[PDB]
């Protein structure tokens, strides 16, 4: 005869108290904290794409991709962009249209990342006649048409995992005394790597193809920002699941959030921030 | 009043007490009649089994072609370059590795577990050591004899590689019996948390910590191959194997990453198959990674075969 699950009475307790609702609001401190690192990392971001688009027929930016790397850029600043639709309270659209509008970005942007290792590697490793073929071949639209072919691939694993188990809200009653827990649930590691398989295998692609290249004998190499910037994404991955298993239940949404975050700053700091430095000084240097 | 699982009313007899009912038998709450915790093992008909199969069967196949298709040319250099019969000495092993797969399916006793323990995992030490002391040969045996010729050029004549690798044998055998000390042979049985009507029986190894109760010398080995072939990755083109020889360890340290991070969280009845999974892959590894290049380059271009290239190619 105890106050219904709805109320949870203390000891020595006459009448009883409603368990408020527990949900990751939009003003802890927590919150605020990264949502300034979102600023920042806007911030960052946002002057890669203006010098990107700055210098455009730059030598420098040419050998870079141009177009695919204005592409790569603002799908880079929509992701990050899209860090604010895990706070606040659970709502159905929210729910389900969280995992996957954050993951497809990365991989619709990290196939131009593929694309130049992949021609670095053309020359490094291959014998000559296949050499010459292929740099005719995927100078051109093939590009484009591997980016598409990468979000189609993303955008049929999130509609299969999608069918498979949507992720659905839940409400706990006996997680904490005086409060009821609600939140959107999942199914162990199902989801996530089915929707991590795609950007990771892309990764480790690249930085096996860019892994041994001599550095460049007295020059900048373009494989050394490629190799760093990958082992940044498993690096990031690799740290965090610990985390994420092993934290409180009500700052688990607030988990997923940060790691979207550090893993952009290393990419921006590994590829896009050396030759956007280089630039800058373009003009100093000559 | 009621009792958690583990603690059936003794229906069967006096209720007033919750009796333990004796052995498997076991029910929830009340529930006058007592189940059976069934025991579950690596099975037949379950898909993971079969696709180890597979990974198990082609690798293999791969291993025996390059047997064969290496032992018919022994004249030529490239088969001359990978220190003689030693070669063999490592290939020979590689296939009671994957011979030993079938171990892992079937009910488990000491009969078996006593291979999974330790037949298994004495060669794995031995067969990276291996490359350990080749890059030890392709960067020392001449830096040194050419950065220490005072004395190293006759120190490591007559004592040569062999040795220094028994040693690496000896500390592992060291260390597997004092494991196989240390623990017991038993088979162990554990709950499955999916319903406590399950349980699961394994080999003793099967917790993480006794499963890394050898994995620090072989990883150890690993980095320390890997740190030497880098030393060489272009700067010398012996035979084109230090390449190689950093590929493979790439791969082992990706399965070993990826293995531990996975078994931080835990999957359930999953960890037999997927240490199976990770076994069998860290074989592959070497068997496809250091091995069928050369077979290519044997069976496609003579452009290393012939005498000529490769007196040629020795000296730089």
């Amino acid at each position: 005869t105890f106050c219904g699950q709805d109320e949870w009475s203390p000891e020595r307790s006459t009448r009883c108290f409603r368990r408020r609702s527990r949900f990751l609001a939009w003003g802890e401190p927590a919150v605020l904290l990264l949502l300034l690192l979102l600023s920042l990392a806007l911030g960052l971001v946002l002057a890669a794409l203006g010098l990107f688009v700055h210098h455009r027929d730059s030598p420098l930016v040419q050998a870079s991709g141009g177009p695919l790397a204005c592409f790569g850029l603002v799908c880079l600043g929509l992701v990050c962009l899209s860090v604010l639709l895990f706070p606040g309270q659970p709502s159905p659209a929210r729910c389900l249209a969280q995992q996957p509008l954050s993951h497809l970005p990365l991989t619709g942007c990290l196939s131009t990342l593929f694309l130049q290792a992949a021609e670095i590697f053309v020359e490094s490793e291959l014998p000559l006649s296949w050499a010459d073929r292929l740099s005719g071949c995927l100078r051109g639209p093939w590009a484009w048409l591997v980016v598409l072919l990468a979000m189609l691939v993303e955008v049929a694993l999130c509609t299969w995992y999608l069918v498979a188990f949507p992720p659905e809200v839940v409400t706990d009653w006996h997680m904490l005394p005086t409060e009821a827990l609600v939140h959107c649930r999942t199914r162990s590691w199902v989801s996530f790597g089915l929707a991590h398989a795609t950007n990771a295998t892309l990764a480790f692609l690249c930085f096996l193809g860019t892994f041994l290249v001599r550095s460049q004998p007295g020059c900048y190499n373009r494989a050394r920002g490629l190799t760093f910037a990958m082992l940044a994404y498993f690096i990031t991955w690799v740290s965090f699941v610990p985390l994420l298993a092993n934290v409180q239940v009500v700052l688990r949404p607030a988990v997923q959030m940060g790691a979207l975050l550090l893993c952009v700053l290393g990419i921006l700091a590994a590829f896009h921030l050396p030759r956007c430095y280089l630039l800058m000084r373009q003009p100093g240097l000559n | 009043i009621d009792c958690l699982p583990g603690t059936f009313l003794n229906h069967t007899e006096d209720e007033y007490e919750c009796q333990a009912c004796p052995n498997n038998e076991w029910s929830y709450q009340s529930e006058t009649s007592c189940f059976k915790r069934q025991l579950v093992f690596l099975e037949w008909h379950e898909a993971p089994t079969i696709a180890v199969a597979l990974l198990a069967a082609l690798g293999f196949l791969s291993t025996l072609a390059i047997l064969v298709i290496f032992w018919r040319h022994f004249q030529t250099p490239i088969v001359r370059s990978a220190g003689g019969p030693m070669c063999f000495l490592m290939l020979t092993l590689l296939l009671v590795a994957y011979m030993v797969v079938p171990v892992y399916v079937g009910p488990p006793k000491v009969s078996t577990c006593l291979c999974r323990q330790a037949l298994f995992p004495l060669c794995f030490t031995i067969c990276i050591s291996c490359i350990a002391v080749r890059s030890f040969q392709i960067v020392c045996a001449f830096k040194m004899a050419s950065r220490f010729p005072r004395a190293y050029s006759y120190w490591v004549r007559y004592q040569g590689p062999y040795v220094s690798m028994a040693f690496i044998t000896v500390l592992k055998m060291v260390i597997v019996v004092i494991g196989m000390l240390a623990t017991g042979l038993s088979p162990t049985t554990r709950t499955d948390p999916d319903d406590p009507k399950i349980t699961i029986v394994s080999c003793n190894p099967n917790y993480r910590n006794s499963l890394l109760f050898n994995t620090s010398l072989d990883l150890l080995l690993s980095v320390v191959g890997f740190s030497f072939a880098y030393m060489g990755k272009e700067l010398p083109t012996n035979y084109n194997e230090a390449k190689f020889i950093t590929l493979s360890m790439t791969f082992y340290f990706t399965s070993s990453v990826s293995l531990c991070t996975f078994m931080s969280a835990y999957s359930g009845v999953l960890v037999t198959i997927v240490d199976l999974l990770v076994t069998v892959l860290n074989l592959l590894a070497i068997s496809l990674g250091y091995f069928g290049p050369k077979c290519y380059m044997i069976l496609f271009y003579p452009e290393r075969n012939t005498p000529a290239y490769f007196n040629s190619m020795i000296q730089g």
